[PDB]
RNA sequence: GAUGUGUGCU
DNA sequence: TCTGAATCTCTTCCAGCACACATCAGGACGC
DNA sequence: GCGTCCTTCGGAAGAGATTCAGA
């Protein structure tokens, strides 16, 4: 969706944008997993260990 | 924001200062020594007559320019007659040389 | 058609005079009826001084006893 | 029209017929029917009708009644813009003092009537008396006095004796006063009294009668007699919503002056007691005071809530009058403002004007082309088709904006390449885009700045930004022969992935036949981009007379380089992409193509780059994540060895060993080394630690980590930013200059702790806060700068001089700082150089030092040239083109012409101020250099050593025991190849005309605690040192050893400070010991902070610690805290300590001692000998009795003050030394500025020259006149057979020498606005619009670039 | 500031030789000042508004 | 039109 | 006790452009 | 509502006015 330029982190040394970035890539997959694990019709079993 | 031919000021004929009205934008102090530096003596002697604070020249060249012709005809601004009777209204007097 | 007029510049080279020129000619150009030298190729009167300058048939002196010669013919013309 | 402005001061005929009418009623508009009052401020009858054409009564209504005057209302009807142009007056009852003429500091009135301003002001407000033609009594014509007084004088002298009080009193005494013969009595008292201050106050008042004799001024009209008043549209009164009115000021003034004139008037006919009439004239007075310029007085007068309302003054003086606001600078027609944005398909002559704005802009092109095709038949009809937009419109403006082209300017204009110009194209959207090259030109980021476009409207506009400001034309930058259109930080960084190999490839030892066969093997994926390759090349080479020759060959390189030799024009050598292009590489490689090629080519190759680092770059995709920030390994075992040594520390100084002195510096000093090595491991793990495999084995290589990719590159970051990442982030000091004893050992890859947060926190904010209120100062002086060099323009083509400048590269401790090819490119000679072949010449005497013969100097090892310089230039109102030197901007020498005074002040202004508006993108660190304590030799060669004195130590070595020491090594060629600056008490290895290996110290010493290290032994008693009084003692009472610190001015004792601390040193007989070769005494004082660990009667060697003084040389030394400097060297302050000079040459000698201070006398060995000067007794005089001392020798030691050695080393050795000082200033912040600038400001500073004697010329005495005016003067009669007129050239600060013009409308425009006008007033002076500034503010062409033809025609017509 | 006593230093740049001054300001909430301070010569200069 | 406040880019 | 040198006091200066909002304009008294 | 009117608080530098001290 975004495409921004990385020389603007070590000039400026605001490394919270990448490890944000890195724990947001993280978010986003746990949520992928439960959007998988939710679409196809699953019992509460398994989300409810995930 | 632009801003062609539109409405000026009233103390001094300078086009008006802002978005809100439409104005245009200022052409500073530190401007006229960039264009002194280029050695563009044209550039900037319409850039402080003929679309600014002089009155004939601006009409006359706004003719031209809606006349097919590119033609600078400027007086003086009215900016410098301000600050002669400014100067004349305390006890100075400062008056052009023939 | 004109990008950048350093060649012309070293055609007449004072970089000042040159814009003084190109202004008179550009101008006889504009308001007076007078055509081209070279083709022009749909450009303002400017690049196409410029570019006349840069041909090389025009300067301060071509300018001027053009305009001598003209005005020697004008005045004739009054028979 | 006209050629000059002439000012006075206005007589009251003259303001009468200034006037139209008489306003005596203080009635604006009525708060009704917005009609004139009959007789008010705002009046039909007086300034001019309302409405245009239209009589007030309404009797009128056209043109056809022009001319005449009704009789109903009697208002003459014209144009309603005469109210404009046509002032009024108010005869005031009494007369009234005007303010400028009253506290202009110095008062005029008070000097021509030979009072101080406290009596004349006493006058003034009526709280005294003043005697005016006291007659046959004994008061005087000057005499004040008091209430009391007066009641004496009339009780005892009640005659015809007058003694008026109020400014009927001065005027009567200004009236009654001659001026001839005031002049010759002054002239008189001047010639017969002896005496200096008496003297300059005497030439001073005979400076302002002269001005007023020779004027056609007089003295009596200082006092107000009639007030001019401003026309009304010149204060309007304009409505608003409601009955009431806008808060006018001018008019809210004037109205409380005609009230209280029209009290005045009317308590003059009622006979009232002298105390009301005295009184009520009294706040006339300072009504009319206030209206003048309020504020001047005590307390302001106020209109609502307490805010000072503006008078007169107050809208011409200041940031917010009529010269700074709307003449020097004016809103403009034809301007737009939005967004920028990038859009890298542009070409560097083209930017993106928005679809919707380039139709509000050449709108009025719009309308006539529509009216020149039949579209429309009027501006109407054309106006009304243009805003409603319709589908031709746009295939209208397609054609008045295809070669049109317009000026983008950012906000602050810094330097000149801030205006340039661009043809535009048509986009859909509401940003300009902006092609990235410029970027770096405008410092134009794209995180949400703005850009103004200006339409050039005329055909000659049009044709200057096509020649002169196109962004074509400006890929040189005028501060320095830098390119200025530079990638920067996308392109480098693909240019940098591009062209660079790793040992391995997708195939490596593969052989191509050619970079488009590279080209295509790399786009099929066949090959590496980083591969090692044998690419078959053809690099054309001109190395003939302009003929382009080819040469084929076979060159081991990479891919990616034979990919981008595809776009290098045929001319260059293939030994420029052939590396790794960083940005200094590719800023190189433009250089060189310029030089070569020419700007055509230059342009192409620049967007070419611009394409190919963005297309290569894209596909590198060079990211950064949180594992390309390696921290190394060994960096806690590091912190624990440092904090184990901090322990061990802290509890030694429990032990009493240590203090808490050297323990914190100590502390300090091994966090600093832990730093450094933690760095250092950093720096070793990130870029050479990468194994990688040869197919074979491993080997190393250069990292691809990229983070070290973009800070080896250039493009982002730097050694302190990967430093701050990985490894440790610093030592954060405290604001007040405390260093933090515990630094950060956290960095931005880890956390940081809630406390080392806020420590970095100090920092940040000071250097946030040091840009926002202190880029005003750098600012400030480069509009300093600006105006004082307003008026410099090339206005000759050789003046014919022999005279000039010597450069050598600059070397004064470590390697070449700038070498002399850098000094001297583009610089005419002045004297035919030598090679070491010499009487061979090698240059012409007059040519310009372009690049190839730079470099055909660095062949034969030229030390040393003479070039032309602008402060030697000969020429009159000018400088001539050969006296300059390269244009800077092109490749030529300066073409006639040209403001050089505006090129040169921008340039050195704005390395200052865009350094100061960015020092908050490398943090808060303090980048203190390491304050190295030892001096190493790089190369083997001899040593010399130049004015250095050094004595014999115990070891028998020879020990810096002077202050202006210097060590230079000269190779065993006969240059000098390296120097040094080692300070006092420095110890050396080895001396004078033996070479010294390299690998080896010669000069050893300690930076901190300077010695004051004798030279001849003996004991020691202490002189003029008494505990408590002077000094502090503090003495262990186990061993019972004294230690005493000194004090200095400040806790001195009063009854102290005439006692002066020193050492004296004696012998065991307690005679006083003698220096050999001299007789004066071992007396060695003693600074203030100094620390003594010696016994008083002990013995002590020669060459041995006296005494220990802290250094207290603790600074960040950025471009906010450094660059007081550079206005101090301009404004040329005299130091605090000045450095004594020798004014004559010859014997010295010593006077009269102990006068209060010491006294010296020099006397020449034949010519006079009158000179003598008293030494203050502080610091040791270098020059003994038995030297010889020639004018410019250092008799005592300090900084020199810029004045003393204008004054005796001539001007080559003070433009020399400001030049050194300033570039050392600028050197230390690694920003470049060619020397040619700040000599052109030194020349600026230099125009004022003082006479010595007139000669058989017609100048004063000691009249301060300008340079040029001498010298055309000296030339006119040395021709004829008449002696010139000896000066003495004096060196003004720069905001002197701009308020000393010859134009006093520069001055005005400047700075101190009414102490220029007042002068200008009372001398009567006469303005000649000479410079640029004058012609800005008047309108007319500046007599500097295009203009300056017109300029010449019109000087040479009269 | 609140409203008290505050003894400032007034430090360095006075005088242009280096002796420190001291002076004792009196801020009221609501009132005149009082400020008290030294001079170069050991005298005492009480300064009311 | 002038003040007062807040804000953007240097 | 005349006169340079030091000191005291008053004035001038402190960036460039732009945007947004609000408040103000005599308010105290006579009718 | 219409309408006629009489605080203090920086700091750096420079000029120009006063005072010291000293021969
Ligand atoms: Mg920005
Ligand atoms: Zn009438
Ligand atoms: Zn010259």
């Amino acid at each position: 969706d975004i495409v921004l330029n990385p020389l603007g982190v070590p000039s400026r040394m605001n490394i919270g944008q990448i490890l944000e970035t890195h724990l947001g890539m993280a978010a986003k997959g746990i949520g992928d997993k439960i959007n998988a694990m939710l679409k196809q019709q699953q019992e509460v079993a398994k989300l409810r260990e995930f | 924001h632009a801003r062609s031919t539109g409405s000026y000021s009233l103390v001094t004929q300078q086009p008006l200062g802002g978005k809100a009205q439409f104005g245009g934008q200022r052409f500073g102090e530190m401007e006229v020594w960039a264009l002194e530096a280029y050695g563009a003596a044209y550039t900037l002697q319409e850039m402080l007559t003929v679309k600014s604070d002089d009155v004939n020249g601006r009409t006359k060249m706004y003719k031209n320019i809606v006349d097919g012709n590119h033609q600078m005809e400027p007086g003086m601004p009215e900016s410098f007659n301000v600050l002669l009777k400014e100067i004349r209204s305390l006890g100075i007097n400062i008056e052009l040389e023939d | 058609a004109r990008v950048t007029v350093q060649d012309a510049v070293e055609k007449i080279g004072n970089r000042f005079d040159l814009v003084l020129v190109a202004a008179r000619r550009a101008r006889q150009m504009q308001v007076g009826g007078k055509d081209p030298l070279v083709p022009e190729e749909n450009d303002k009167t400017t690049v196409i001084a410029l570019r006349e300058i840069e041909e090389g048939l025009i300067n301060n002196q071509i300018l001027d006893v053009r305009e001598r010669q003209e005005q020697q013919e004008q005045e004739a013309a009054e028979l | 029209e006209f050629d000059a402005i002439k000012i006075a001061l206005a007589s009251p005929d003259m303001i009468r017929s200034w006037s139209f009418g008489e306003v005596k009623k203080p009635e604006t508009i009525n708060y009704r029917t917005f009609k004139p009052e009959r007789d008010g401020l705002f009046c039909a009858r007086i300034f001019g009708p309302v409405k245009d054409y239209e009589c007030l009564c309404g009797k009128y209504k056209r043109l056809k009644h022009r001319g005449v005057i009704c009789e109903k209302c009697g208002v003459e009807v014209t144009q309603t813009k005469v109210r404009r142009e046509r002032m009024g007056h108010i005869e005031l009852a009494s007369p009234t003092a005007h303010i400028w003429f009253l506290k202009s500091l110095p008062s005029r009135i008070g000097l021509l009537l030979d009072m101080p301003l406290r009596d004349i002001e006493r006058v003034l407000y009526f709280e005294s008396y003043v005697v005016i033609e006291g007659g046959m009594t004994n008061l005087e014509r000057q005499q004040i006095l008091t209430e009391e007084q007066y009641l004496d004088a009339l009780e005892e002298f009640g005659d015809e004796f007058d003694a008026k009080m109020g400014a009927e009193a001065i005027q009567a005494l200004l009236k009654s006063m001659d001026l001839e013969q005031e002049c010759e009595q002054l002239r008189e008292e001047l010639n017969e009294t002896n005496s200096e201050t008496k003297r300059k106050k005497l030439t001073k008042r005979i400076k302002l009668l002269e001005a007023f004799v020779q004027s056609g001024n007089k003295p009596e009209w200082m006092i107000l007699t009639v007030l001019p008043v401003l026309p009304p549209d010149l204060r309007p009164l304009v409505p608003l919503d409601g009955g009431r009115f806008a808060t006018s000021d001018l008019n809210d003034l004037y109205r409380r002056v005609i009230n209280r004139n029209n009290r005045l008037k009317r308590l003059l006919d009622l006979a009232a007691p002298d105390i009301i009439v005295r009184n009520e004239k009294r706040m006339l007075q300072e009504a009319v005071d206030a209206l003048l310029d309020n504020g001047r007085r005590g307390r302001a007068i106020t209109g609502s809530n307490k805010r000072p309302l503006k008078s007169l003054a107050d809208m011409i003086k200041g940031k917010q009058g009529r010269f700074r606001q709307n003449l020097l600078g004016k809103r403009v027609d034809y301007s737009g403002r939005s967004v920028i944005t990038v859009g890298p398909y542009l070409r560097l002559h083209q930017c993106g004007l928005p679809k919707k704005m380039a139709l509000e802009l050449f709108k009025p092109f719009i309308y006539g082309k529509l009216e020149l095709r039949g579209l429309a038949t009027t501006i109407k009809a054309a106006k009304k088709m243009v805003e409603r937009e319709e589908a031709v419109v746009w295939d209208i403006l397609d054609e008045v904006i295809r070669e049109h082209p317009v000026l983008l300017n950012r906000a602050p204009t810094l330097h000149r390449l801030g205006i340039q110009a661009f043809e535009p194209v048509l986009i859909e959207g509401k940003a300009i885009q902006l092609h990235p090259l410029v970027c770096a030109a405008y410092n134009a980021d794209f995180d949400g700045d703005q850009m103004a476009v200006h339409v050039p409207l005329t055909l000659e506009a049009q044709l200057e930004a096509r020649a002169l400001m196109m962004s074509t034309n400006n890929i040189l930058s005028p501060a320095n022969g830098e390119p200025i259109i530079v990638p920067s930080q996308d392109v480098v960084l693909g240019l940098y992935y591009m062209t660079r190999d790793c040992v391995n490839a997708k195939g490596e030892g593969m052989v191509l036949t050619g970079p488009k066969e590279a080209e295509r093997l790399y786009r099929s994926g066949l090959a590496s981009l980083h591969a090692r390759v044998k690419v078959r090349i053809t690099e054309y080479e001109k190395d003939a007379n302009g003929e382009l020759v080819a040469k084929t060959s076979l060159k081991d390189t990479t891919v990616g380089r034979a990919i981008l030799w595809m776009i290098v024009p045929k001319g260059l050598p293939y030994s420029i992409v052939n590396q790794a292009l960083g940005k200094k590489a590719i800023s190189k490689m433009l250089n060189t193509c310029y030089r070569i090629l020419g700007l055509k080519p230059t342009v192409i190759f620049a967007d070419q780059i611009m394409y190919t680092g963005f297309a290569y770059a894209a596909r590198s995709g060079a990211s950064v994540g949180i594992d390309d920030m390696v921290i190394p390994e060994k960096k806690h075992e590091i912190i624990s060895e440092a904090e184990a040594e901090v322990a061990e520390i802290q509890e030694q100084f429990q032990s009493g060993l240590v203090t808490a002195g050297e323990r914190y510096n100590k502390v300090i000093d091994i966090w600093a080394a832990a730093n450094d090595r933690v760095s250092k491991a950093m720096m070793d793990n990130l870029q050479t630690e990468t194994v990688i495999n040869r197919d074979g084995q491993e080997e190393k290589q250069v990292s691809f980590n990229s983070i070290y990719m973009m800070a080896d590159s250039g493009a982002r970051g730097s050694a302190a930013q990967i430093r701050q990442l990985a490894g440790m982030r610093g030592l954060m000091a405290k604001p007040d200059g405390s260093i933090i004893e515990t630094p950060i050992t956290a960095n931005f890859r880890e956390g940081l702790n809630v406390l080392q947060y806020f420590i970095s926190t100090h920092g940040a904010r000071k250097g946030l806060a040091d840009t926002a209120l202190k880029t005003a100062n750098s600012g400030y002086l480069t509009r300093r700068l600006v105006d004082v060099a307003q008026d410099l323009v090339v206005t000759e083509d050789d003046c014919g001089t022999h005279e000039g400048i010597m450069m050598t590269p600059v070397i004064e401790g470590g390697d070449v700082k700038e070498p002399l090819r850098d000094r001297v490119l583009g610089r005419v000679t002045a004297e035919d150089v030598l090679k070491p072949g010499t009487a061979d010449i090698l240059v012409p005497r007059n040519t310009l030092l372009h690049e190839q013969w730079c470099d055909l100097l660095e062949e034969n090892s030229v030390d040393a040239v003479k070039v032309r310089s602008v402060v030697s230039c000969d020429t009159d109102f000018g400088v001539c083109a050969h006296c300059y030197g390269r244009d800077l901007a092109r490749g030529h020498i300066i073409n006639k012409g040209e403001a050089i005074g505006v090129i040169a002040a921008q340039s050195i202004g704005e390395p200052g101020t865009q350094l100061t508006m960015r020092t908050f993108h490398i943090g808060g660190a303090a980048s203190r250099a390491a304050a190295e304590s030892s001096i190493q030799v790089k190369n083997k060669g001899s040593i010399k050593l130049s004015n250095v004195k050094s004595v014999v130590n115990s070891s028998g070595k020879l020990v810096i025991t002077s202050r202006n020491t210097e060590l230079k090594l000269i190779d065993e060629f006969g240059r000098t190849k390296e120097s040094y600056k080692v300070p006092y008490g420095a110890v050396l290895a080895k001396g004078d005309g033996e070479q010294v290996a390299g690998g080896e110290t010669v000069a050893n010493w300690d930076p901190h605690t300077m010695p004051v290290i004798t030279e001849v032994s003996g004991f020691v008693r202490f002189t003029d040192m008494i505990d408590g009084q002077t000094i502090t003692r503090q003495t262990d009472e186990l061993t019972g050893l004294s230690s005493l610190v000194v004090l200095d001015s400040a806790e001195r004792t009063a009854g102290g400070k005439d006692l002066r601390p020193a050492l004296k040193i004696v012998d065991a007989q307690g005679n006083d010991v003698l220096i050999p070769g001299t007789d004066m005494p071992a007396q060695y004082f003693l600074p203030g902070k100094a620390i003594v660990q010696l016994e008083d009667g002990v013995q002590i060697s020669s060459g041995d610690t006296l005494a220990r003084i802290p250094q207290e040389s603790g600074g960040t030394k950025d471009i906010t805290g450094g660059l007081p400097r550079v206005a101090d060297l301009f404004e040329a302050r005299r130091p605090k300590e000045p450095a004594i000079l020798a004014e004559i040459s010859g014997i010295v000698s010593f006077g009269k001692e102990t006068k209060g201070k010491r006294r010296l006398v020099i006397t020449p060995v034949d010519g006079s000998d009158p000179y003598e000067e008293m030494i203050p007794k502080w610091r040791q005089l270098n020059v003994f009795e038995g030297e010889r001392v020639e004018r410019g020798d250092v008799i005592s030691d300090g900084p020199e003050a810029p004045h003393d050695i204008l004054r005796l080393r001539g001007v080559h050795a003070v433009t020399r030394y400001i030049v050194n000082e300033v570039q050392d200033v600028y050197r230390l912040q690694g920003v470049k500025i060619n020397d040619k600038h700040i000599e052109v400001i030194v020349r600026q500073m230099l125009r004022k020259a003082t006479i010595v004697n007139a000669g058989s010329s017609d100048f004063l005495e000691g009249e301060q006149v300008e340079y040029s005016r001498v010298k055309i003067a000296n030339r006119e009669l040395e021709a004829n057979g008449k002696v010139g007129a000896t000066y003495s050239r004096d060196l003004l600060g720069i905001t002197k020498a701009s308020l000393a013009t010859e134009s006093f409308i520069s001055a005005a425009s400047f700075q101190e606005t009414t102490r220029v006008l007042t002068e200008a007033a009372v001398a009567g002076k006469r303005d000649e619009l000479r410079g640029l500034k004058e012609n800005v503010i008047v309108g007319r062409l500046i007599p500097a670039g295009t203009g300056y033809a017109y300029h010449q025609d019109r000087m040479r017509r009269r | 500031r609140s409203p008290g006593v505050f003894f400032d230093s007034d430090k360095g740049k006075t005088h242009s030789s280096g002796k420190v001054l001291y002076n004792a300001r009196i801020i009221p909430y609501r009132g005149s000042w009082l400020d008290f301070e030294f001079d170069p010569k050991d005298n005492l200069f009480v300064r009311i508004d």
